[PDB]
């Protein structure tokens, strides 16, 4: 892993509250190689490492919960093979007129280059 | 149907350091239009206190989130209202100044 000049590997990511992209920064280009509307729509879980699905699911849950919380490293399978280590600071954003959620707010930084 | 809204990052003095593009279809300007400039100078004469004191709240709250609902100048000079729920990121391995992530939906002002 590599935890210096994290700010540069660092991009945004927003999403609906049943694991879907809605919004992705461009720079995860250059860093996994998936353009943002190509994400659109799609589930976390066509994404995620089999190794790792598991524990994002209850860290998903862990964060509905707290409303707030980090998601523990895991892995992003990259667009054109291997993967890259990574991790979430992740935020539900709700409706304050009635406190429903609306969205996931992420911080995503990218803690490795492309592995296999 | 979908809330029409953007992300955007600000430093935590209020200036937009990055604008996602949804930014032009929530509010009318590119996103060029907005890097560089101060939330506060597209927010009305009654709103600006409200929304410096909600910048300041949020750098207090140290990652929780703090939502407010102004009125933002649009690129066609009209008075659009926004909810914007913002919270600050620091990067954990780091001593770098956090900043500020918002989310701007247009809102309705109706009972
Ligand atoms: Br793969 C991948 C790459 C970047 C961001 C994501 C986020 C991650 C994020 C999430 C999941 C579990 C815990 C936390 Br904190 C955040 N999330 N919530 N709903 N959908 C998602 N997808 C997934």
């Amino acid at each position: 892993g590599e935890f210096k000049g994290l700010d540069s590997k660092t991009f945004l990511s927003e999403h609906s509250m049943d694991m879907k992209f809605t919004y992705c920064d461009d720079r995860i280009t250059e860093l996994i190689g998936y353009h943002p509307e190509e994400l659109l729509g799609r589930s976390a879980y066509e994404f995620y490492h089999a190794l790792d699905s598991e524990n994002m699911t209850k860290s998903h849950q862990n964060l509905c919960t707290k409303g707030q919380v980090v998601s523990g490293q895991y892995r992003m399978l990259a667009k054109h093979g291997g993967y890259v280590w990574l991790e979430t600071q992740g935020t539900v954003i709700y409706n304050p007129r009635n406190l429903q959620p609306q969205c996931i707010m992420c911080v995503n930084y990218v803690l490795s280059e492309i592995e296999k | 149907c979908q809330p029409t809204r953007f992300i955007s990052r600000h430093n935590i003095e209020g200036i937009f350091t990055f604008v996602d593009h949804r930014c032009v279809a929530t509010v009318g300007y590119q996103p060029q239009e907005l890097l560089g400039k101060n939330i506060v100078e597209f927010c009305h004469p009654e709103d600006q206190q409200l929304l410096r004191d909600s910048f300041q709240q949020v750098v207090k709250l140290k990652g929780q989130v703090l939502s407010v609902m102004f009125r933002f100048r649009s690129k066609n000079q009209e008075w659009l209202w926004m909810r914007t729920s913002s919270f600050t990121f620091q990067n954990p391995y780091s001593d770098e100044i956090e900043y500020i992530i918002c989310t701007n939906t247009n809102v309705k002002n109706s009972s």
